[PDB]
């Protein structure tokens, strides 16, 4: 997901502006749906939401626009249990043997014969929550087991939270409403309002441990792999209580990162840290936010956003529609150099030709260089010490960069990586002068629509995730609901698209209409005012009651 | 009853629901959403009710790509009656009304549907929905950043034998 909020100090009109570019599935229970909701006098909000929810999840109103991005905060903790030496169904807390609880569920199963049978399954539970088994990682043996405490299981406030956000007037009201209720499960919130404020909040339901407990309560080897794991044999490693938390065991709002600025805030699924590099967010719980190298989507956005030049609506739109493969910026120049150094090496010829002719984008017309580049990067990622300039904590926007071609072993490995990548691309059924758009598509009935964009791990802001299905890459997730909002005097001006269209049903007039538009990158007005709605020549109206 | 909505659709099937209260607003939302996505919701409700294996057998997967039976076990555990009931009793009147409207609006579309925009008309799993179903969907989304990511791990958690 991407989000950028621009404030009065940077926007071309001196007012708030918001780009919402969430990256979510194209199917299933998280498929975004557009709607505008109005109770005249007290609610008027438009955007998109998840299936089955009678609230707007990402949207805008008269003076406010907001959006969300999956955060890097922990929303659960694992608990390593010490098992009773006499009984692996018992576990020790403060050296006392407690029995596991057993909860059985019964499932009906349609057999081969079309008939139902009853399957009974036992779910083992500890005081923390249910046991979980990851074979070869989190086992249940005779000395240890792992249980999982999910912080959102007691979050009954989630729906009220979005209804409340839907009623928010401006950025300060939004902040109040989100900090008071703490109903947000697992996303950041970024927002801008008419008066030109830009807000980032890392305000979600996050397990709370007082700072002096963390080093002693952590399972050191598991936290190093990024798992929030705690010592479950010690009662003092229970989540801490703070009467200011909206829910017992969760982090108080005052302790979660917030940035209020008039220039910009951004997030691309990295931590709060470099939301705006001019004002780093630091000193938070490791369950909350850590200072880790940012992904290339964030690096890309910061390279466009830092500086003193005014930001237009078009600036932000084009950050998505450019389809620029930002990871190319770090490696392609040195990669092309290595290509020139090995001219007349038969194995590398086609790859280097394709790469040097490539527009560095994931556009429909982008050359096969993108395909060669992806497969190389997949191998590059597995190499040790191949960066010319490794990540530098003092230069976090500009590192890692370049290939260490001066180190002879690296040069050998990078070339072999390129040969291997070339081979894989050449083995596959890619035609001659076939383009990215010929390969990446979304199926609609018996037809196919070319989809621009590419994997966000390659720094394409317009992130698109695809899987191999037969002769094509089939899009499964990424850019989904797009909204870009500004605030001219008349009322909110909102622009965007729902990439995969309103309806998942092939029989619908709205199964592929916005998908056609997404293909051509033709964003549309999101009509909000009665006037905008009445100006629509396709306007239909139905009233219903029972 | 006391359910009323005014719905406008603009280009691309975007609904604009106007109502005088949460109940009517819910009613419009569920009706409009059902028009575009009745089958999706029905499928995901089946998943969230832990009824995949009942309708589809053990050889299929949910849209989250979990095997039907492990998925069912996880959702049957997650969405037990007491969890649903506690969750409901914690909802504000406004939210309760939103959900009641939605269920009622979805079911109204189901009553009237003739297949114009619904490909799963006739399937035994396309059924009238209840507020509990929306709570099931909500809770499934709630744990997407927690125990949801360990659904398989939970189903697999069994004590050691004689090894
Ligand atoms: C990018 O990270 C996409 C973020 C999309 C999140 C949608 C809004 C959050 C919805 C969660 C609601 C939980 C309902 C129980």
């Amino acid at each position: 997901s991407n989000a950028i909020a621009v404030g009065s100090e940077r926007s071309a009109d001196g007012k708030g502006m918001l780009l919402a570019n969430p990256h979510f599935p194209w199917n299933g229970a998280m498929r975004f749906y557009q709607m505008h909701l109005t109770i005249p006098g007290r609610l008027d909000v438009m955007g998109a939401s998840l299936p089955g929810l009678p609230v707007v999840n990402i949207g805008f109103s008269r003076h406010l626009a907001w959006t969300h991005t999956v955060d890097t905060s922990s929303h659960f903790t694992l608990y390593r249990l010490a098992l009773d030496p006499k009984d692996p169904r018992r576990y020790l807390v403060d050296g006392r043997s407690l029995p596991l609880e057993e909860k059985s569920v019964a499932i009906e199963v349609r057999g081969a014969d079309g008939k139902l049978s009853r399957v009974e399954h036992k779910v083992y539970q500890s005081i923390y929550g249910p046991l979980v088994v990851w074979p070869g990682k989190l086992d249940w043996n005779r000395s240890e087991a792992y249980a999982l405490r999910d912080a959102n299981l007691e979050n009954t406030r989630v729906l009220q939270q979005w209804y409340s956000i839907n009623q928010a007037s401006d950025v300060a009201d939004l902040r109040r409403r989100v900090e008071a209720l703490q109903g947000i499960p697992w996303v950041n919130t970024l927002a801008a309002d008419e008066q030109g404020n830009a807000l980032y909040m890392n305000q979600s339901v996050v397990p709370y441990l007082k700072p002096e407990l963390i080093p002693a309560c952590a399972i050191p080897q598991l936290v190093a792999e990024g798992l929030p794991a705690l010592q479950g044999q010690d009662s003092r490693c229970a989540w801490s209580r703070d009467p200011a938390a909206a829910q017992a065991g969760i982090t108080p709002a005052a302790q979660l990162p917030v940035l209020l600025r008039r220039d910009f805030v951004q997030n691309s699924n990295d931590s709060a840290w470099l939301t705006n590099p001019a004002s780093p967010l630091q000193g938070f719980s490791p369950l909350v936010s850590q200072e880790k190298p940012i992904g290339p989507r964030a690096r890309y956005a910061l390279s466009r956003l830092q500086g003193k030049q005014p930001l237009e609506a078009k600036t932000l739109e084009e950050m998505v529609t450019a389809n620029h493969v930002f990871s190319a910026d770090q490696v392609l120049p040195d990669l092309l150099r290595l290509c020139r150094d090995n001219q007349g090496e038969k194995s590398l010829a086609r790859a280097c030709a394709a790469l040097a002719q490539w527009d560095r984008g994931a556009n429909l017309d982008s050359g096969s260089g993108f395909v060669y580049f992806q497969r190389f990067m997949q191998r590059f990622a597995e190499l040790d010490g191949a960066w010319k300039e490794p990540f530098d904590a003092q230069r976090p926007l500009d590192t890692p960069q370049g290939i260490a071609l001066d180190r002879p072993q690296v040069a050998t490995q990078v070339r072999q990586a390129l040969a291997d990548a070339a081979a894989e691309v050449e083995k596959s059924g890619i035609p001659d002068g076939a383009r990215w758009g010929d390969l990446q598509v979304s199926t609609r009935g018996q037809e196919r629509i070319a989809i621009p964009g590419g994997d966000g791990h390659f720094g394409v802001y317009n992130a698109i995730q695809s899987v191999r299905k037969g002769d094509h890459l089939e899009v499964v997730g990424g850019t989904s609901y797009i909204q870009l909002v500004t605030f001219p005097e008349e009322g909110p001006k909102a622009r965007g698209l729902l990439a995969f269209s309103q309806s998942s049903d092939p029989r619908s007039p709205h199964y592929r209409d916005q998908t056609e538009l997404f293909s051509r990158q033709q964003w549309q007005t999101l009509p909000f005012s009665d006037r905008q709605i009445d100006a629509d020549p396709q306007l239909q109206r139905l009233s219903i009651r029972e | 009853t006391g359910l009323a909505a005014d719905i406008r659709w603009t280009a691309y099937g975007v609904p604009h629901i106007r109502a005088k209260d949460e109940r009517g607003l819910g009613y419009g939302i569920g009706y409009a959403y059902a028009r575009d996505n009745a089958c999706l919701l029905a499928e995901e409700i089946v998943t969230a009710r832990g009824e995949r294996a009942r309708y589809f057998g053990s050889e299929g997967k949910s849209s989250a790509e979990l095997d039907n039976l492990p998925s069912d076990i996880f959702y049957a555990w997650l969405n037990q009656p007491e969890a649903l009931q506690a969750f409901w009793q914690a909802q504000t009147p406004a939210v309760r009304q939103l959900l009641e409207g939605y269920a009622a609006g979805f079911n109204r579309f189901l009553r009237e549907a003739d297949g114009k925009t619904t490909s799963c008309l006739g399937q035994p799993w396309l059924r009238a929905i209840a507020t509990d179903d929306l709570l099931r969907l909500t809770r499934r989304l709630l744990v997407e950043g927690g125990v949801g990511q360990f659904a398989d791990a939970l189903v697999a958690a069994a004590p050691p034998g004689a090894e």
